[PDB]
């Protein structure tokens, strides 16, 4: 069963690490990349994408973008874009954390 | 792209 590539940003959240959580769907599986400020993305160990383990029954993920230690230069615009052969869209939020 | 999935994540790509 194909379907479109999906996405859902929610408000950042402070647990412990700071999180913008997200879920992602589409058959295939799609392709993410995150904009910070309209600029790609490139991860690394301070702010990264992790997602929680797959429920077997399903297709869609769920996750983190994920700040152990954010600073002042992380505050902004944050966009996920998700994409497969049948869909593509985009979702952005506005996260503080200082 | 993923710092944490050099291989994607269950076919989730960056």
């Amino acid at each position: 069963v194909s379907f479109p590539a999906s996405v859902q940003l929610h408000t950042a959240v402070e647990m412990h690490h700071w999180c913008i959580p997200f879920s992602v769907d589409g058959q295939p599986a799609p392709s993410l990349r995150w904009l910070f400020n309209g600029s790609v993305l490139n991860e690394t160990s301070f702010i990264f994408t992790e997602f929680l383990e797959p429920a077997a029954n399903e297709t869609v993920r769920h996750g983190c973008l994920r700040l152990n230690q954010p600073t002042h230069v992380n505050n902004g615009n944050y966009t996920l874009l998700a994409a497969n052969p049948f869909g593509q869209a985009s979702a952005s939020i506005m996260a503080a954390f200082m | 792209g993923f710092f944490l999935y050099p291989h994607g994540f269950y076919g989730i790509v960056c």
